[PDB]
């Protein structure tokens, strides 16, 4: 029964520049200095695996503690920047009054060498850089209504960043938390459920019933901005709130009464957008703020600390043991509590799966008032958060990997899950093989088959809807379900939380806000081409995973360890065969398949849901043209990548030629890396070889041996220019086009 | 030193099973067993992946492939200190032995070993390949 | 040994199995074929006629599509055959030898012939 | 003219050329207040725009049937008629440039390797030597020849590796 | 101090300097002296 | 079967016969070196052509050398 | 090649006949052109202007070279 107690550490390191001028003092190998180019690459390699400087765990913690620290501070000084520029570079006040014809912009550039055209015209008689990151809404919903607030929030965030950056230096170098302390994670849970997320949407909750709903409620009114009461007048003086919602004139009693009923004013159940706005009613975001911080803090008093009651996260874990899966649990709190990478591999995966239902629900619900008429924000969102979930996923495979290798030990682990999984890998691999090439062939193959049949004049046969239809009938169900929810099973809901499900769509200032989208053969094509290439990044990722430490060809790929190029050219050849491998194979496959889903988000949205309300009624910027076009091949290559691509390539002379700049620069690091990836080491050694012979002739030839680049170094150098070349053309040409017709 | 004679009764670890163990080469081509004496029962890791207890006493194991059988003869000498060694048997019943061939594991030098593929020249003595050419087959001059 | 699961290693499974005309021994292995040939035969008119290219015509496409079905057992007949050439070139059932295997692709290709004649005249 | 060039002060479509960006400028400026900060911007691009096409001009550079500046690169071309400045005076103003970066690089290289280590005074530059030799690099050319002609430049074959052959 | 100015003479930190420094110098000539194209 | 031949600026450090995942090759007593052993590769036959043992080999040029030639179930490890 | 003999600047030549079951409605009329029988494809190499030029004239011409050059073969 180890009590829960704050340990540290007295003045465990000494605050001295004296390794700042030693390269590599934390490893024992780079310690000694160069001799060739390949230690600068290790320097900077291993600069963050703490895991394999030392062994002790204890003082690995310490390092991860302080590393984040570093991490906050320097997202408060981006933080920072973002309120500053919005102060002084923006033109948030001309745009709190005109929201629907004035382009958010917060970048100015400097007039050099001709590049003062970026300024474009974007209203409020103000030139600058068009900005698609949502951050005029996000500040308006909130209430701010003045640059000077703006600027209050950026020193404030600077003083944050400094907070930070002391607390990595005194947790550190001053009070170093003990290992006994990292390994609460009862008590740890307790705090970030009711203390972190808990508190954290209770307080949120007291912004948004105290500042944003009133200032909120008369901007829709139409009051002007700098005649909207402050903040702080709302919050002294009670007989202001009372005139716009009444129940403030019965103050706190309610609450504590429970006629929770008499708050009905200004807590909401109502669903539905805004229609003055287009955004959700931020009454009814007050109430899931509260609704939240009730359920969360609860949440925190689930495990036991220091007084009995509550939960042992042991216990439980062995506890739950069945027929099947011999052993269960056992062993997984022990695994838990002393990996850190066992840790970042399931946050990883969860932390990026959710970054991917942040993208969905934003654009489906969305939160803030006027994001939803601003194409170039909502494509954005949906496309930055999808990439970075991506992202994240791919390395939870990289960090489960390497808790297999280095700290995955047989003796804590006989019959238990973990064990069983391993004993019968190839029948998962074998299995989810097999699930892959079948979902290729008859989702794929369907495209082919579609472009065959085309071209051939034969389009009665293609699958279509209008012909051999392939109706998502399950999906069709499930919107038809949530669209009479209201009725009968949602009783107290006023309408349907989106207005995908069905209903009449919802038009700001002239343009679509959202309206019902429909599934049909081409939805239900697409959506089985997600599955294809999710299923496929799964299979390399978990391949990687189950056959890190050895393998029929590989038997003691353990101690070759987790990155390593090969094992030799026997066996028919060895190349790729470390998990770290199946990283950066499995990153390709990740790029792949969130590329068509940002393309079907693209095209779908314009062809269907974006346009301008007029009389008549709802002209699309696409004109409709997916349900009939996006079933073939050569239908996404003519009507949305060539026809699409027709604004960044026009794009030079305006105010947008700078993404058609980075539209070529793009392509060309994309091809660039293509070098890395499609060669070896073995030829560039030996042309360096001759060029060094050119510097020993002319007594110019360096003391730090050139080498080529490693094996490994070659496969991430080669990845990590394709990647960038690749999104970054992408990237380009999403803002280029809608920003120009959006 | 004898050449030790394989006992097929031997008993083995306690193991659940894998789907990495033996495919239908080793009932048509050949397979390999290896055996060992254990002081106490341990868990060690087995190449075709899980973990298996050792008995204590002899413990007799079953693999595809030679390297199979080596890479747990390394893992049995460098942390638990023992002296595994492992045969070839072939489906018509004969058994080969090897490692240790002569009962000293190959690092240590011993007396009575003839050396086997040993030129008495450097690499740059080679002669070119010109040299042996049209010689009735694919031939490296290191060969000659 | 091999992880056992009750999909490799059940009773009720196994019965299944043993009964199927593969692996029920002691039946010759021309009468194997002509089983084995037929239930293939008489399923693979179904897809043909269905989704064919010449599915929407009334009378063409029952004919067209267990011609095509009949087209794909010949195929498939011919299969069999140059298997039982590369394999068997040199043991306890007599299906798995030159002599064995050579009559079971004869009675495939009897027996899939029948089923897919047999599958129109349910048609017409 | 050279080449069938002409020019540009006397190019119909070089002229043509300035009145289009002046046009494009201008038609943004009236959107915007007489002395906004978006109009002196505005403004203060035309002056330069205008000042670009009257020093091209003045140089007395040559423009195609494009309208455009065509350079000369061909020495004797170039000093017939008085396009010294387009390629060949820069031409030597990047050598001197470029053999001052080397010069200067190849002595601290030069200069480190007497050192114990010299592997360490690579990646730790030695500031106080290479502001020394930064210095003393604006008379490369002079020192690049003498070395030249005493034999020191370039090292010996017997003393440089080289592969089997 | 002397640890510092050491850490300051590092590769990284020197080229951050040197070319902060390069490009600075070559952003202010363009400034004063717009558009250069021939020597003149 | 690949071929292995040891050459006379062999050292005899053993390092390529630890480093051999497959017991092909061994030390043999010499007299042409300090230490008086000399690596040796009697079981070829079982060498897949990892070329560890070319790794773990400190003389330069190699002492130890692999030449990948025909293939076969054991060279290629196979274990089906 | 005997049509495009007398008009070479507005005929298109003919490479060879296409025959492929796979083809609709659609596609064979839109593959039919040069006044053929049916659905043909255009030829790109030139023969027709190197045959021209080095004094061939008539289809008999064409069979006569290609009957020698299966014999030479
Ligand atoms: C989010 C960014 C981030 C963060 C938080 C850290 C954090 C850390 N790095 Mg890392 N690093 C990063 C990015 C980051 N690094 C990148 C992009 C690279 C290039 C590949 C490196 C290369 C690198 C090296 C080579 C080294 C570190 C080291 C360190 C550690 C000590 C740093 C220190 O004392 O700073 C003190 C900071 C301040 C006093 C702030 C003011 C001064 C700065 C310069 C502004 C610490 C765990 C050092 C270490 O000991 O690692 C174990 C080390 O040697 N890092
Ligand atoms: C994520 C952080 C971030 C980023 C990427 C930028 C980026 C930029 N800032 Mg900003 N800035 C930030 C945070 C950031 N800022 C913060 C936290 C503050 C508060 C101190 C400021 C205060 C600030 C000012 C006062 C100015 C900028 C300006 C600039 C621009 C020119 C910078 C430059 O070349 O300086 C010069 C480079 C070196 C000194 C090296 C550039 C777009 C300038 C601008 O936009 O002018 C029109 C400008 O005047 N920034
Ligand atoms: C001036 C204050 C100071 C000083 C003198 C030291 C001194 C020391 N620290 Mg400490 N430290 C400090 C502040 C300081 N620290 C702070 C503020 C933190 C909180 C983050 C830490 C956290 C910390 C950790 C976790 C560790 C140390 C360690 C060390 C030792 C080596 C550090 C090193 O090599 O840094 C040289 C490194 C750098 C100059 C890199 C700076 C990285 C920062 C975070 C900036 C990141 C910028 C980012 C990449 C920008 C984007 C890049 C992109 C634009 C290209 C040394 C005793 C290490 C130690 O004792 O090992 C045994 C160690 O593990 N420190
Ligand atoms: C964390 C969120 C949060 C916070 C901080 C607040 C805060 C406030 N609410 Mg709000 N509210 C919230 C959530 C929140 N609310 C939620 C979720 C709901 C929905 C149920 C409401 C519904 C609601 C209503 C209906 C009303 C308020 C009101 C108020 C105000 C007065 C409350 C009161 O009577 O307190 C009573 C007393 C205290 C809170 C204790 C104060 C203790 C002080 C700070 C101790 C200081 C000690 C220190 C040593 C002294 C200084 C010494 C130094 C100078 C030397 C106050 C600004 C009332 C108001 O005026 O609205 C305009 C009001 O009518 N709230
Ligand atoms: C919370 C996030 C997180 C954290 C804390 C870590 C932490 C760690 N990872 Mg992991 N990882 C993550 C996410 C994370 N990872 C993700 C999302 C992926 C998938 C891509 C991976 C994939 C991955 C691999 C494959 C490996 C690690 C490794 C490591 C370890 C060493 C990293 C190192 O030294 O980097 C040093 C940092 C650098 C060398 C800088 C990289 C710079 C990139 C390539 C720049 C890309 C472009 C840039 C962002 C934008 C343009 C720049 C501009 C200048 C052009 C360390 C424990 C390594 C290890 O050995 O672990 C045991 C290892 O092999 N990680
Ligand atoms: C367009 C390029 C392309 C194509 C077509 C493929 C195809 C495939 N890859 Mg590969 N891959 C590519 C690029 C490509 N890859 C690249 C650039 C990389 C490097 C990053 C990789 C890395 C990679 C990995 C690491 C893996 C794959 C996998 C796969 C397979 C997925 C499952 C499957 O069988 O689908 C079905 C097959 C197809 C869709 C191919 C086209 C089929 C056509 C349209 C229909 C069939 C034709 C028909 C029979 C007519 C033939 C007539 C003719 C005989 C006369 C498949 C064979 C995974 C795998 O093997 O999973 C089992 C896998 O693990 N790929
Ligand atoms: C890169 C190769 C190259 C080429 C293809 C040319 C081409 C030309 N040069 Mg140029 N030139 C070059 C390099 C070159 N030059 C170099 C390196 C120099 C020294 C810095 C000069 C110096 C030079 C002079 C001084 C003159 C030319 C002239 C010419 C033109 C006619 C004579 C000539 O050079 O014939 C072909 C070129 C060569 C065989 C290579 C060597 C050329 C020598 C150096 C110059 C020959 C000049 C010639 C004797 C003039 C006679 C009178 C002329 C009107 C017929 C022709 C356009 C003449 C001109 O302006 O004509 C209109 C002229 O007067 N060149
Ligand atoms: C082969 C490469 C190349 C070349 C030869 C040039 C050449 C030129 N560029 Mg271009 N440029 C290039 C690549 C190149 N560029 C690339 C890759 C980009 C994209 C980043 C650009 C983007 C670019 C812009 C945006 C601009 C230029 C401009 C210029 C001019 C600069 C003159 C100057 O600064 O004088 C300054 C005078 C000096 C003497 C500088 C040297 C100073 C030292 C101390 C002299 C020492 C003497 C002893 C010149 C004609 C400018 C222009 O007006 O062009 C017409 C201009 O605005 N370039
Ligand atoms: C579904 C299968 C549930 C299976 C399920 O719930 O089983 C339940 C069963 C749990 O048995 P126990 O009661 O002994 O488990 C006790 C637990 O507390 C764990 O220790 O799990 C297993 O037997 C594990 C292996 C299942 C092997 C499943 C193979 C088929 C996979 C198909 C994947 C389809 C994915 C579709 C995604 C939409
Ligand atoms: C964790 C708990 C954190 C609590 C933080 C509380 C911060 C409070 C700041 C605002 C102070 O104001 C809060 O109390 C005042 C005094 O009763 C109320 O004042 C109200 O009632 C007074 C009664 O005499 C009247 O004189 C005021 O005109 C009227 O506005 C405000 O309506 C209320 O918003
Ligand atoms: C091009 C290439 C190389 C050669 C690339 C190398 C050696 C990297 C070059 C990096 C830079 C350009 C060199 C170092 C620059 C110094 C830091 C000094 C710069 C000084 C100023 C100019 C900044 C490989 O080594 C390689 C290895 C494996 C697979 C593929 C490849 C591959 O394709």
């Amino acid at each position: 029964a180890k009590k829960v107690k704050i340990a540290v550490d007295r003045n465990p390191v000494e605050t001295s520049f004296e390794k700042w001028a030693k390269p590599g003092h934390f490893s024992r190998t780079l310690s000694k200095g160069p001799n060739t180019t390949t230690w600068i690459w290790n320097l900077h390699a291993d600069a963050h695996d703490f895991d394999s400087h030392t062994s002790d765990l204890e003082e690995i913690s310490r390092k991860v503690f302080s590393a984040h620290f570093g991490q906050l501070g320097i997202i408060f000084i981006w933080l920072s920047g973002m309120y500053f520029h919005g102060a002084r570079f923006s033109n948030y006040e001309a745009w709190l009054s005109d929201p629907t014809h004035i382009k958010p912009s917060a970048q100015v550039v400097w007039p050099i060498v001709g590049q003062e055209i970026l300024n474009g015209d974007v209203g409020g008689g103000f030139q600058g850089i068009q900005i698609t990151s949502g951050f005029f809404q996000l500040w308006r919903a909130s209430g701010i209504t003045s640059e000077l607030q703006l600027y209050t929030t950026a020193i404030g965030g600077l003083v944050m960043a400094a907070a930070m950056f002391f607390a990595g230096w005194f947790h550190y170098h001053k009070a170093a938390p003990k290992l006994e302390w990292f390994q609460n994670v009862e008590s740890m849970l307790n705090h970030h459920l009711g203390g972190l997320l808990g508190l954290g949407s209770l307080a949120w909750a007291g912004h948004q019933i105290h500042v944003s709903l009133p200032v909120n409620k008369l901007l829709d009114a139409g009051v002007d901005p700098k005649e909207i009461p402050l903040p702080h007048d709302l919050l002294l003086n009670r007989a202001i709130m009372a005139d716009l919602y009444p129940s403030f004139a019965k103050g706190i009693a309610p609450f504590f009464t429970l006629n929770w009923s008499e708050y009905s004013d200004f807590l909401t159940f109502k669903g539905g957008l805004n229609p003055v706005t287009g955004g959700l009613w931020l009454s009814d975001t007050a109430h899931h703020h509260v609704a939240i911080a009730v359920l969360f803090l609860v949440a925190g008093h689930m495990y036991r600390t220091n007084w009995g009651i509550g939960h042992s996260m042991k216990e439980i874990l062995e506890a739950h043991r069945g027929p099947f899966t011999g052993e269960g649990h056992v062993g997984l709190y022990e695994i838990l509590t002393t990996s850190w990478h066992a840790q970042l591999a399931i946050n990883l995966a969860l932390f990026g799966s959710l970054s991917i239902i942040v993208a969905h629900h934003m654009y489906a619900m969305p939160p803030y008032p006027y994001l939803a008429t601003d194409y170039g924000t909502q494509l954005s969102l949906f496309t930055h958060h999808t990439w970075i979930g991506g992202f994240c996923i791919v390395g939870a495979g990289a960090h489960a990997a390497i808790f297999m290798v280095r700290d995955y030990d047989p003796t804590n682990n006989y019959n238990n899950l973990l064990d069983r999984v391993i004993r019968h890998r190839d029948a998962i691999i074998s299995h989810l093989n097999w699930v892959c090439i079948f979902l290729g062939f008859h989702s794929f193959g369907l495209y082919i088959h579609n472009d065959t049949m085309s071209a051939l004049g034969r389009p009665q046969d293609m699958f279509s809807d209008t012909a051999i239809q392939l109706q998502p009938v399950f999906a069709q169900w499930i919107q038809n379900t949530h669209f009479l929810a209201p009725q009968l099973t949602a009783p107290n809901a006023l309408a349907a939380t989106s207005l995908t499900w069905g209903g009449d769509l919802v038009a700001v200032g002239g343009k679509v806000a959202m309206m019902p989208i429909s599934l049909g053969t081409s939805d239900f094509m697409v959506h089985h081409i997600h599955a294809f290439t999710i299923h496929v990044t799964v299979l390399i990722l978990l391949k990687g995973v189950l056959f890190a430490r050895s393998s029929r060809l590989i038997p003691d790929k353990a101690n070759l360890g987790f990155r390593f190029p090969c094992d030799g050219p026997g066996r028919g050849g060895t190349c790729q065969v470390s998990a770290w491998d199946h990283v950066f194979l499995g990153l390709f496959w990740m790029y792949n398949s969130l590329s068509i889903v940002i393309f079907h988000f693209s095209w779908k949205m314009q062809s269907d849901v974006w346009g301008t309300v007029t009389a008549s009624g709802v002209s699309h910027i696409t004109g409709g043209n997916f349900a009939q076009s996006a079933n073939t091949i050569n239908g996404w290559l003519r009507d949305f990548l060539w026809a699409q691509s027709s604004q960044v390539i026009q794009s030079y002379g305006s105010a947008l030629s700078a993404y058609g700049l980075i539209f070529l620069g793009a392509h060309f690091v994309w091809a660039f890396s293509l070098m890395f990836l499609f060669s070896g080491r073995g030829y560039w050694q030996e042309l360096i070889e001759s060029i060094v012979w050119a510097h020993n002739k002319l007594k110019v030839a360096p003391a730090i041996q050139p080498r080529a680049l490693s094996i490994t170094q070659g496969r991430a150098v080669g990845v990590a220019h394709y990647l960038l070349g690749g999104i970054a053309t992408t990237w380009s040409f999403f803002l280029a086009r809608i920003i120009s017709v959006g | 030193w004898t050449v030790p004679t394989l006992n097929p009764d031997t008993p083995s670890p306690i193991f659940g099973g894998s789907t990495g163990g033996l495919l239908r080469k080793a009932q048509t081509e050949e397979f390999y067993v290896i055996t060992w004496e254990a002081k106490k029962e341990q868990i060690f890791e087995m190449p075709t992946g899980g973990a298996a207890i050792m008995r204590q006493g002899p413990n007799l194991l079953k693999f595809g492939k030679k390297e199979q059988c080596l890479a747990l003869t390394t893992q049995l000498r460098n942390k638990f200190k023992l002296t595994p060694c492992f045969y070839r048997v072939f489906p018509d019943g004969k058994v080969q032995y090897l490692h240790p061939a002569d009962g000293v594991y190959p690092e240590k030098v011993n007396a009575g070993r003839v050396g086997a593929n040993q030129n008495m020249r450097r690499i740059g003595q080679n002669v070119n390949p010109i040299k042996v050419k049209f010689s009735g087959r694919m031939m490296s001059p290191a060969e000659i | 040994g091999m992880l056992e699961t009750p999909v490799t290693s059940a009773p009720i499974v196994a019965t299944y199995l043993s009964n199927l005309p593969a692996y029920r021994t002691g039946v010759a292995p021309v009468l194997r074929g002509v089983e084995i040939g037929l239930a293939h035969g008489f399923l693979l008119a179904g897809p043909f006629i269905k989704l064919g290219p010449l599915r929407n015509v009334p009378e063409t496409a029952e004919i067209a599509g267990s011609l095509s079905a009949a087209g794909l057992v010949l195929i498939l007949a011919l299969c069999l055959s140059i298997y039982g050439s590369a394999q068997f070139q040199s043991a306890r059932d007599p299906l798995f030898s030159a002599d064995g295997w050579s009559e079971f692709a004869a009675g495939f290709l009897v027996g899939g012939e029948a089923g897919v004649a047999w599958a129109y005249v349910c048609t017409q | 003219d050279i080449a069938g060039l002409t020019p540009c002060s006397e190019s119909k479509a070089y002229a043509k050329l300035e009145k289009k960006e002046l046009k494009t400028l201008e038609k943004r400026l009236k959107q915007y207040e007489a002395d906004s900060a978006p109009a002196v911007a505005l403004k203060a691009t035309m002056e330069r725009t205008k000042a670009r096409f009257a020093n091209y001009a003045k140089a007395g550079l040559l423009c195609g049937n494009d309208g455009l500046p065509h350079l000369i690169a061909d020495p004797g071309l170039a000093l017939k008629y008085g396009h010294a400045g387009e390629v060949f005076i820069p031409t030597f103003g990047f050598l001197y440039v470029a053999g001052y970066i080397g010069y200067v690089g190849r002595q601290y290289l030069i200069a480190v390797k007497g050192e114990a280590k010299p592997t360490d005074k690579e990646i730790i530059i030695d500031v106080p030597l290479a502001t020394k030799l930064a210095w003393q690099g604006a008379g490369w050319p002079l020192a690049a020849v003498q070395e030249l002609q005493r034999g020191t430049l370039l090292e010996k074959e017997e003393n440089i590796t080289v592969s089997p052959r | 101090m002397k640890d510092f100015t050491t850490y300051l003479s590092t590769a990284p930190v020197i080229a951050t300097i040197w070319f902060t420094f390069t490009a600075g110098l070559l952003i202010e000539i363009n400034r004063y002296f717009p558009d250069p194209l021939v020597f003149s | 079967a690949h071929i292995v031949k040891i050459y006379d600026t062999c050292i005899g450090c053993t390092q390529c016969v630890r480093a051999c995942p497959l017991d092909v090759l061994e030390m043999v007593p010499w007299d042409g070196c300090k230490a008086s052993q000399m690596a040796s590769a009697p079981r070829t036959e079982d060498c897949v052509g990892c070329k560890r043992c070319e790794t773990a080999c400190p003389t330069d040029f190699l002492s130890v050398r692999v030449y990948l030639g025909s293939e076969s179930t054991r060279s290629m490890g196979l274990s089906y | 090649f005997e049509q495009w003999v007398t008009d070479p600047v507005h005929i298109r030549p003919i490479a060879h006949a296409i025959w492929d079951p796979h083809f609709g409605q659609p596609a064979v009329e839109a593959f039919t052109r040069g006044g053929a029988s049916g659905p043909v494809n255009i030829s790109t190499s030139g023969v027709y202007q190197w045959w021209y030029t080095i004094g061939m004239r008539t289809n008999q011409d064409l069979y006569v070279g290609s009957v020698f050059l299966a014999l030479v073969s």
